[PDB]
C-alpha cells in the first residue's frame, strides 16, 4: 500500500539522477559559434477578416494555400491565404469550440470543445455543402486538441486526463492513451506520425507511442499549466509554452532539458507555439498582445510580431515554411512573411 | 480583374453575407450562464424556463429520463436503507429486514429499468416502515436527494416501464452529461442563452475565460442546505462552500462587471426546516431570531457582504422556489437593466 | 469702422474655430477610432455638416467688408445652397441624435434590434436627403440681384413675393426651430426618468454622480440650443412682423446674432465627440 | 489505490531502463538539421518579391 511509493521515489531519484549524469554540456554552449538571426521584422500580407467572436484555433494546410479557423461564434472559416478568401463557413452544433484541425489529404476538418465531441466534417461531399460526417463521443471532458493522422485515424487531446485515438469509420477510442495527473491541454504529432507528445496540467509533457500505445518519456520543468506543444521538424524535439512564462525545449533521446526560452519583463502565459522549416525560429504566441519570435538555438529574441488587439490564441507555419499565421481573440487572423 | 477565380470571389462574397447575418442574429440574444454547488437547483429553474415557454419534451427524451429516474429511485432507497447501517436505526420488524435484504440483492445484479414487481412490492413494504419514516426525518444527517419523497410517494406505483412519464416527472430529473448543456427560450422578444456547465469537472479555469462576454451570470444557492453537512470529512458547510465558490466566481477577472442574478432556491423547504431547525447551525453568530423573513435576509446580505465590487456590479438576490412564473420575469428584469447598461455603454452617456 | 472690424473680428474667430474643431473632430475620427458603431457615424456627419457649413463665413464676411459680391451669380448660388443644406443637415441629425439615446435608454430590445451601424448608415443617407430636398428649391430660387450698383445677391421668389417669404420663414422656423427642440426636448426628458427610474443609477453616491453627470450634459445641450436659437428665430420674426429702422446697434444685433447661431454650430463637436466617454477612452491612450 | 500505485512503479519503471545517448550529440545533430535546411527556410532567408505567394 504505502511501500510502494518509497521506491518510486527512488525510482524518480534514478531517473533523474540518470538525465543528470548525461548532462556534460548544454545546447547554449556549443551554439556560441553560430551568427545570430539578427532582428527579423515580418509584416502582416494578409488580414483575414470576417470572424466575429474570439477565434481560439487554427490548423494550417498541407498544400500551404488553405487554413482552417475555429470561433465562438460557432463558424469553421476555410480561407484561402493567398488570395483572402472564403470556400467553406461550416455551422457548428456546438459553438463552444476549443480546437480544430485539417486532414494532410485535405478532405477532412475536425473541431471539438466543451461539447466533448469531436465532429469531422467533409468537405468533398458532392450532395452539396460540408456536412457531419462523423461524431466521436467518448470523453468525459472538453475537447483541447484533436490531428488527423490521417484520413482514417485521429488523435485527440481532452480535459479528462486521458488521450485517444480514434478510427473514424468505427467511431471508437482504438487506444487511450492515459498517464497524466492533470487535464491535458494540446498534443503535437510526430512527422512520421508513429509518436506523439502532449502537454497537461500537471506541468508534465508525455511522449507516447501511436501504435503501441504507452507513455515511453515524461519531461518535467515547467511550474504550471502547459498550453502548446510543437514539435521540432526532425522528430526528435519539440517546445512547449507554458503559463510560467517561459518556452522550454526538450529532447526525445537525451530525455531532459535542452534550452529555456525566457525573457525579463515577461509575466503573461504562452498558449501557441510553432516551429519554422529549419527550426531555428521558434514562434511563440504570449498572452500580451503579441507574438514573440524566438531563436531554438541561441534563446535570444530574434523579433516580435505585434499587431493584434487581444490575446493570440494560435499559431502556424505553413509546410513549406512560407509564411506564418496568428489568430487571436480580436476576431482577426493574420499572416507574416 | 476578370479572371477564373471570380467564381471563388463570389462565394466569398456570399459566405460573408451570410456569415454577417448569422452574427447579427446572434447578437440579437442574450446569453446567461448558470453557476452553483451541487444539486442547487439550477436544472430545474432552467427546465421550468423551457416547459412554460418552448415546448414539453419528446417521446423519447421522456423514455431516457424516466431511466434517469429509476436511476434516481435505486440509488435515493439505497442511501435511505444503507444510512440505518451508519445512523444505527433498527427496523420495525424481521420482515422489512429480509425486504432489505432482498432489495440490496436485486441491486447487486441491475441490467435496465425493467422494474420488476416483487422489486415494486419491496418498495412500498420498505417506505411503508416506521423506523424508514423516522430516517426519512432525520435524513439531515446524511445527503439524501430533494426530491426523493415525489418519487417514493407517487413514482412508487408505477407497475411499468410502458408508457412515458409526466412532465413533472422530466422536471425534477436531470441527466448526468459531463459536456455542457444549452437550452433556448423566448421571453418577449429575447432569445435567452442560458449554459448550464452540467458536470465540468475538470479545474474550471481552462474554459471559465469563454463567457467573459456574458451577459450575467444566474447563481443558485440552496436555502435548505444551511444544516445539512458533506459526507466527506465531516469538518465543513455546503453553506459555507457554496459561499466561498460565489466569493471565486464574483472575484473573478474575466466577470469583473457581469451582474449576478443571484436566486436563493429552495425555500419552501427552507420555510419548514427554519421552524425546527435553528439557522444557528449554520452561522454560529447568528443573533436573529428563528423566523423565514429574518433568517432569509440574513442569508441574503451575507451572499452580498461576499461582493467587493458592490458600486459598480450589481446583485439581484431574489427568493426563488424553481417552480414558480416569476422566476423567468425577475431574469428578464436583471438582463433588461445590463441591456440598459450596454445600450448606455456607447453614445458616451455611461 | 469699429463696427467693421468687430464684425470681420468675431466671423473671423467663429470660421476658424468651429474649422479648427470639426477638423479634430475629422481627424480623431478617421484615425484613432472608426465608424463601426452608429454614435461615430452620427457624430461624422454632424462633423461634416458643421465644417461644410461654417465654410462659407468667410464668403458672408468679406460681402459684408465691401458691401459687394464680386464673386459672381454661380458661387452665390453655391454658397446659399451650401449654407442652408449644411445647416439643416446638422439640424436634423440633433434631431436623429436624441432620438437614438432616446431608443436606446428607453427601449431596450429595440435598441438591440434597430440600432446595427448599416440602420445608421440609411438614416444617414436619409437625413441628407431630406436636407436636399428643402436645400435644392433654395439652389433653384436664389440669384443675384442688382441694387444701387452693389450686386447684393438675395434670394427672389415667384410674383407673390410676400407669400412665399412668409412660407420660407414658416418653413424655417416651424421645421427647424420649433420641431427639433420640442423632439429633443421629449426624448431627452423621457431618457431623464428612465435613467432616474433605473436601478443601477440610484441608491448610491457613484450612481447618483453619474446620473448628475448625464443630466447636466443633457441640460446643456438643450440650454446651448436654446440659447442659441432663440435670438435667430424670434428676431427674424419680429423683422418679418414690424418694419425696424436702420441703425448701428440694429446691424451689430443682427450680426451678432448670426454669429450665435455660428458659435453653436461650431461649438457643437466639443459638445457632443469631445465629451463622449467613447472618445475619451480612445484619447486617454493615445 | 494499491492497483493504481503499482501501475504508477511499472511505468516508473518503464520510463527508466530506457537508452538515453549524450545531450552533446543530440545538440550536434539539432545544429546540424539546422544548418542543413537554413536554405530552404523562407523565414531566415525571405525573397523580397520573386517567389511570395502574399
Ligand atoms: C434661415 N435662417 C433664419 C437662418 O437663421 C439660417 C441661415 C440664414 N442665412 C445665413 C446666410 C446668409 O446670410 C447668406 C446670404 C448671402 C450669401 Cl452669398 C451667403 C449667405 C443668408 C441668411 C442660419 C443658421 C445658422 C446660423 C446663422 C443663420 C438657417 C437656419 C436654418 C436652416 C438653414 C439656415
Ligand atoms: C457638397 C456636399 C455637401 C453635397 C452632398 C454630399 C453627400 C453626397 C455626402 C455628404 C455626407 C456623405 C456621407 C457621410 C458618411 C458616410 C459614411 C461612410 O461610411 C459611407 C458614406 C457616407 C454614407 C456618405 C455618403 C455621401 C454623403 C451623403
Ligand atoms: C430680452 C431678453 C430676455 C431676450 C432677448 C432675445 C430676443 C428676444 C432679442 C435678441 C435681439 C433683440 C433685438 C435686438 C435689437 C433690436 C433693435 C431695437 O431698435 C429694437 C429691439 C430689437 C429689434 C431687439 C428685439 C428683441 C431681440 C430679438
Ligand atoms: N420539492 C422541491 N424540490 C426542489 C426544489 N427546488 C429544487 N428541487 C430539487 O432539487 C434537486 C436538485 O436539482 P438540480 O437537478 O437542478 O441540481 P444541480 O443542477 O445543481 S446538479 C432536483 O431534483 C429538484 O427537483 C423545491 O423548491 N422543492
Amino acid at each position: 500500500l504505502d511501500q510502494l511509493r518509497q521506491e518510486a521515489e527512488q525510482l524518480k531519484n534514478q531517473i533523474r539522477d540518470a538525465r543528470k549524469a548525461c548532462a556534460d554540456a548544454t545546447l547554449s554552449q556549443i551554439t556560441n559559434n553560430i551568427d545570430p538571426v539578427g532582428r527579423i521584422q515580418m509584416r502582416t500580407r494578409r488580414t483575414l477578416r470576417g470572424h466575429l467572436a474570439k477565434i481560439y484555433a487554427m490548423h494550417w494546410g498541407t498544400d500551404s494555400r488553405l487554413l482552417v479557423s475555429a470561433s465562438q461564434d460557432g463558424k469553421l472559416i476555410i480561407w484561402d491565404s493567398y488570395t483572402t478568401n472564403k470556400v467553406h463557413a461550416i455551422p457548428l452544433r456546438s459553438s463552444w469550440v476549443m480546437t480544430c484541425a485539417y486532414a494532410p489529404s485535405g478532405n477532412y476538418v475536425a473541431c471539438g470543445g466543451l461539447d466533448n465531441i469531436c465532429s469531422i466534417y467533409n468537405l468533398k461531399t458532392r450532395e452539396g455543402n460540408v456536412r457531419v460526417s462523423r461524431e466521436l463521443a467518448g470523453h468525459t471532458g472538453y475537447l483541447s486538441c484533436c490531428r488527423f493522422l490521417d484520413d482514417n485515424q485521429i488523435v485527440t487531446s481532452s480535459g479528462d486526463t486521458t488521450c485517444a485515438l480514434w478510427d473514424i469509420e468505427t467511431g471508437q477510442q482504438t487506444t487511450t492513451f492515459t498517464g497524466h495527473t492533470g487535464d491535458v491541454m494540446s498534443l503535437s504529432l510526430a512527422p512520421d506520425t508513429r509518436l506523439f507528445v502532449s502537454g497537461a496540467c500537471d506541468a508534465s509533457a508525455k511522449l507516447w507511442d501511436v501504435r503501441e500505445g504507452m507513455c515511453r518519456q515524461t519531461f518535467t520543468g515547467h511550474e504550471s499549466d502547459i498550453n502548446a506543444i510543437c514539435f521540432f521538424p526532425n522528430g526528435n524535439a519539440f517546445a512547449t509554452g507554458s503559463d510560467d512564462a517561459t518556452c522550454r525545449l526538450f529532447d526525445l533521446r537525451a530525455d531532459q532539458e535542452l534550452m529555456t526560452y525566457s525573457h525579463d519583463n515577461i509575466i503573461c502565459g504562452i498558449t501557441s507555439v510553432s516551429f519554422s522549416k529549419s527550426g531555428r525560429l521558434l514562434l511563440a504566441g504570449y498572452d500580451d498582445f503579441n507574438c514573440n519570435v524566438w531563436d531554438a538555438l541561441k534563446a535570444d529574441r530574434a523579433g516580435v510580431l505585434a499587431g493584434h488587439d487581444n490575446r493570440v490564441s494560435c499559431l502556424g507555419v505553413t509546410d513549406d515554411g512560407m509564411a506564418v499565421a496568428t489568430g487571436s481573440w480580436d476576431s482577426f487572423l493574420k499572416i507574416w512573411n | 480583374l476578370s479572371a477564373e477565380d471570380k467564381a471563388a470571389v463570389e462565394r466569398s462574397k456570399m459566405i460573408d453575407r451570410n456569415l454577417r447575418e448569422d452574427g447579427e442574429k446572434a447578437a440579437r440574444e442574450v446569453k446567461l450562464l448558470l453557476l452553483g454547488a451541487g444539486e442547487s437547483g439550477k436544472s430545474t429553474i432552467v427546465k421550468q424556463m423551457k416547459i412554460i415557454h418552448e415546448a414539453g419534451y419528446s417521446e423519447e427524451e421522456c423514455k431516457q429520463y424516466k431511466a434517469v429516474v429509476y436511476s434516481n429511485t435505486i440509488q435515493s432507497i439505497i442511501a435511505i436503507i444503507r444510512a440505518m447501517g451508519r445512523l444505527k436505526i433498527d427496523f420495525g420488524d424481521s420482515a422489512r429486514a429480509d425486504d432489505a435484504r432482498q432489495l440490496f440483492v436485486l441491486a447487486g445484479a441491475a441490467e435496465e429499468g425493467f422494474m420488476t414487481a416483487e422489486l415494486a412490492g419491496v418498495i412500498k413494504r420498505l417506505w411503508k416502515d416506521s423506523g424508514v419514516q423516522a430516517c426519512f426525518n432525520r435524513s439531515r444527517e446524511y445527503q439524501l436527494n430533494d426530491s426523493a419523497a415525489y418519487y417514493l410517494n407517487d413514482l412508487d406505483r408505477i407497475a411499468q416501464p410502458n408508457y412515458i412519464p409526466t412532465q413533472q416527472d422530466v422536471l425534477r430529473t436531470r441527466v448526468k452529461t459531463t459536456g455542457i448543456v444549452e437550452t433556448h427560450f423566448t421571453f418577449k422578444d429575447l432569445h435567452f442563452k442560458m449554459f448550464d456547465v452540467g458536470g465540468q469537472r475538470s479545474e474550471r479555469k481552462k474554459w471559465i475565460h469563454c463567457f467573459e462576454g456574458v451577459t450575467a451570470i444566474i447563481f443558485c444557492v440552496a436555502l435548505s442546505d444551511y444544516d445539512l453537512v458533506l459526507a466527506e470529512d465531516e469538518e465543513m458547510n455546503r453553506m459555507h462552500e457554496s459561499m466561498k465558490l460565489f466569493d471565486s466566481i464574483c472575484n473573478n477577472k474575466w466577470f469583473t462587471d457581469t451582474s449576478i442574478i443571484l436566486f436563493l432556491n429552495k425555500k419552501d423547504l427552507f420555510e419548514e426546516k427554519i421552524k425546527k431547525s435553528p439557522l444557528t447551525i449554520c452561522y454560529p453568530e447568528y443573533a436573529g431570531s428563528n423566523t423565514y423573513e429574518e433568517a432569509a435576509a440574513y442569508i441574503q446580505c451575507q451572499f452580498e457582504d461576499l461582493n467587493k465590487r458592490k458600486d459598480t456590479k450589481e446583485i439581484y438576490t431574489h427568493f426563488t422556489c424553481a417552480t414558480d412564473t416569476k422566476n423567468v420575469q425577475f431574469v428578464f428584469d436583471a438582463v433588461t437593466d445590463v441591456i440598459i447598461k450596454n445600450n448606455l455603454k456607447d453614445c458616451g452617456l455611461f | 469702422m469699429i463696427t467693421a472690424i468687430t464684425i470681420m473680428a468675431l466671423y473671423s474667430i467663429v470660421c476658424v474655430v468651429g474649422l479648427f474643431g470639426n477638423f479634430l473632430v475629422m481627424y480623431v475620427i478617421v484615425r484613432y477610432t472608426k465608424m463601426k458603431t452608429a454614435t461615430n457615424i452620427y457624430i461624422f456627419n454632424l462633423a461634416l455638416a458643421d465644417a461644410l457649413a461654417t465654410s462659407t463665413l468667410p464668403f458672408q464676411s468679406v460681402n459684408y467688408l465691401m458691401g459687394t459680391w464680386p464673386f459672381g451669380t454661380i458661387l452665390c448660388k453655391i454658397v446659399i445652397s451650401i449654407d442652408y443644406y449644411n445647416m439643416f443637415t446638422s439640424i436634423f441629425t440633433l434631431c436623429t441624435m436624441s432620438v437614438d439615446r432616446y431608443i436606446a435608454v428607453c427601449h431596450p430590445v429595440k435598441a438591440l434590434d434597430f440600432r446595427t451601424p448599416r440602420n445608421a448608415k440609411i438614416i444617414n443617407v436619409c437625413n441628407w436627403i431630406l436636407s436636399s430636398a428643402i436645400g435644392l428649391p433654395v439652389m433653384f430660387m436664389a440669384t443675384t440681384k442688382y441694387r444701387q450698383g452693389s450686386i447684393d445677391c438675395t434670394l427672389t421668389f415667384s410674383h407673390p413675393t410676400w407669400y412665399w417669404e412668409n412660407l420660407l420663414k414658416i418653413c424655417v422656423f416651424i421645421f427647424a426651430f420649433i420641431m427639433p427642440v420640442l423632439i429633443i426636448t421629449v426624448c431627452y426628458g423621457l431618457m431623464i426618468l428612465r435613467l432616474k427610474s433605473v436601478r443601477m443609477l440610484s441608491g448610491s453616491k457613484e450612481k447618483d454622480r453619474n446620473l448628475r453627470r448625464i443630466t447636466r450634459m443633457v441640460l446643456v445641450v438643450v440650454a446651448v440650443f436654446i440659447v442659441c436659437w432663440t435670438p435667430i428665430h424670434i428676431y427674424v420674426i419680429i423683422k418679418a412682423l414690424v418694419t425696424i429702422p436702420e441703425t448701428t446697434f440694429q446691424t451689430v444685433s443682427w450680426h451678432f446674432c448670426i454669429a450665435l447661431g455660428y458659435t453653436n454650430s461650431c461649438l457643437n463637436p466639443v459638445l457632443y465627440a469631445f465629451l463622449d466617454e467613447n472618445f475619451k477612452r480612445c484619447f486617454r491612450e493615445f | 489505490s494499491i492497483a493504481q500505485a503499482r501501475k504508477l512503479v511499472e511505468q516508473l519503471k518503464m520510463e527508466a531502463n530506457i537508452d538515453r545517448i549524450k545531450v552533446s550529440k543530440a545538440a550536434a545533430d539539432l545544429m546540424a538539421y539546422c544548418e542543413a535546411h537554413a536554405k530552404e527556410d523562407p523565414l531566415l532567408t525571405p525573397v523580397p518579391a520573386s517567389e511570395n505567394p502574399f
